[PDB]
């Protein structure tokens, strides 16, 4: 088992990782909001339910500039996430200057956006 | 690791390597029979003295045997690869039936020895190709099309809708529309001709009726040449938005089954209601028989014209339509999350063929 998929939802919280050459890679917290336009991500959000279980709520957000194989895998990435999770979660994708309300939320000082990122997997 | 990512075709072998652009070995699913035992292009090449004979019929193994000498010209002589020393990536058409799953299976662990192997459903590795988890999949090949309706990474099976009809009906059809000009397209090598000259000339017509006119009065504006290969040049008008559009008005080759935009809107129709305006949003295409020009924006126009008001219609039409089941399949056996996928040989030597189920 993948451990990145191991930290995933164990409490509620904000846990963001990129698509780094066919792989699922943390992203530092202190970089959370700071998304490359060139790259993929995947992003869970946690909430604990007013009944003991945990609401979960998965975003892939699509930089502008990123190549197919990273958008290709961040969605592949999600459904795997998902069923880990027995699909327990909502799906949500995510477009560089189009995201949802509550992606968009999720970042108190909001969005950041930013040139580059890692080379394609390809 | 490296895998190997196959996608079988009615008409088209698409195979290649794990963490791949594109498959770097295309050719016809095609056994030349004069067993076999020609397969491939050499078997199109020298079928003057053969017979063709095609395993996979709409999208669906009949025959195993020949099936199983496709597999074999693909590892040996396209790839060049030793399949016991690689893991297998397959793909399967959408509502395949389990018989054939567990052959599939049995065959590359029995025949081939390989290692791992794992099945994918064509038109889900297209919509991840596209970097969606949710849509609707029109895909077109050469012996079938496939309407699948796909919610958060898993086909909703009772909306799946099928037509047989696809691009080597079109080619027949462009056949017949040469026939009452004069000529008699018939050979083996004429039908691939033929079929040469739909793919380089045709299009869509986003009004048919006002093409049809248009090529009535202004022909000018239509008519394209296109050299035989004996060097003679044939005129080639309305039969460019003509055959197509067959696609959209089966009863013009004379079939009885809805056209493309209403088989797809019949799908959505068999979802839940809750997810019709995502599925809608999320129109993809994929096949070799989306490729005709125009044909995005077309279908776009009937699809809002059947939508409920004020519903977002959108089509998407990637560049790289014919390839984009082996793409997806190539990202997905290149995750790092995807070695704990494979169906290992312990797995099937424990279970059986029956071992593809989960
Ligand atoms: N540029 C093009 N324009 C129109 N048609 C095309 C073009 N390129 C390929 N085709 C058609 O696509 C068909 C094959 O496409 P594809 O490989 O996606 O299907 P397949 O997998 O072989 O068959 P199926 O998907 O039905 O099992 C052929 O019939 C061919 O005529
Ligand atoms: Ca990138
Ligand atoms: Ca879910
Ligand atoms: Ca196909
Ligand atoms: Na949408």
């Amino acid at each position: 088992e993948h451990p990145e998929f191991l930290k995933a939802g164990k409490e509620p919280g904000l846990q963001i990782w990129r698509v780094e050459k066919f792989d699922l890679v943390p992203v530092p917290p202190n970089l959370y909001g700071d998304f490359f336009t060139g790259d993929a991500y995947v992003i869970l959000k946690t909430v604990q339910l007013r009944n003991g279980n945990l609401q979960y709520d998965l975003h892939y957000w699509l930089g502008n500039e990123c190549s197919q194989d990273e958008s290709g895998a961040a969605a592949i990435f999600t459904v795997q996430l998902d069923d880990y999770l027995n699909g327990r979660a909502v799906q949500h994708r995510e477009v560089q200057g189009f995201e949802s309300s509550t992606f968009s939320g999720y970042f108190k000082s909001g969005l950041k956006y930013k040139k580059g990122g890692v080379a394609s997997g390809f | 690791s490296i895998a190997l990512v196959v996608d079988n075709g009615s008409g088209m072998v698409k195979s290649g390597l794990a963490g791949d652009d594109a498959p770097k070995c295309v050719f016809p699913s095609i056994i030349g029979i004069p067993k076999e035992c020609y397969v491939g292009d050499e078997a199109q090449n020298k079928r003057g003295i053969l017979t063709l004979k095609y395993p996979i019929e709409h999208g669906i193994v009949t025959n195993w045997d020949d099936m199983e000498k496709i597999w074999r010209h693909t590892f040996f002589n396209e790839l060049r690869v030793s399949p016991e020393e690689h893991p297998v990536l397959l793909t399967e058409a959408p509502l395949n039936p389990k018989t054939n799953r567990e052959k599939m299976t049995q065959i590359m662990f029995e025949s081939f020895d390989v290692p791992a192997m794992y099945v994918s459903i064509q038109a889900i590795l297209s919509l991840y190709a596209s970097g969606r988890t949710t849509g609707i999949v029109l895909d077109s090949g050469d012996g079938v099309t496939h309407t699948v309706p796909i919610y958060e990474g898993y086909v909703l099976p009772h909306a799946i809708n099928r037509t047989d009809m696809a691009g080597r009906d079109l080619t027949y059809y462009m056949m017949k529309l040469f026939t009452e000009r004069g000529y008699t397209f018939t050979t083996t090598a004429e039908r691939e001709i033929v079929r040469d000259i739909k793919e380089k000339l045709c299009y869509i017509a986003l009004d048919y009726d006002e093409e049809l006119k248009k090529s009535e009065e202004r022909t000018e504006e239509v008519e394209e040449m296109y050299e035989l290969p004996d060097g003679n040049l044939i005129t080639v008008g309305s039969e460019r938005f003509r055959c197509p559009e067959a696609l959209f008005n089966p009863s013009l080759i004379g079939r009885e089954c809805p056209g493309l935009h209403i088989t797809a809107y019949q799908s959505i129709m068999k979802c839940d209601i809750d997810i019709r305006k995502e599925l809608y949003n999320n129109i993809v295409l994929s096949g070799g028989t989306t490729m005709y020009n125009y044909i995005g924006e077309r279908l776009t126009n009937e699809m809002t014209s059947l939508a409920p008001p004020s519903m977002k219609i959108k089509v998407i039409a990637p560049p790289e339509r014919k390839y984009s089941v082996w793409i997806g399949g190539s990202i997905l056996s290149s995750l790092s999350t995807f070695q704990k996928m494979w169906i290992t040989k312990e797995e099937y030597d424990e279970s059986g063929p029956s071992i593809v189920h989960r």
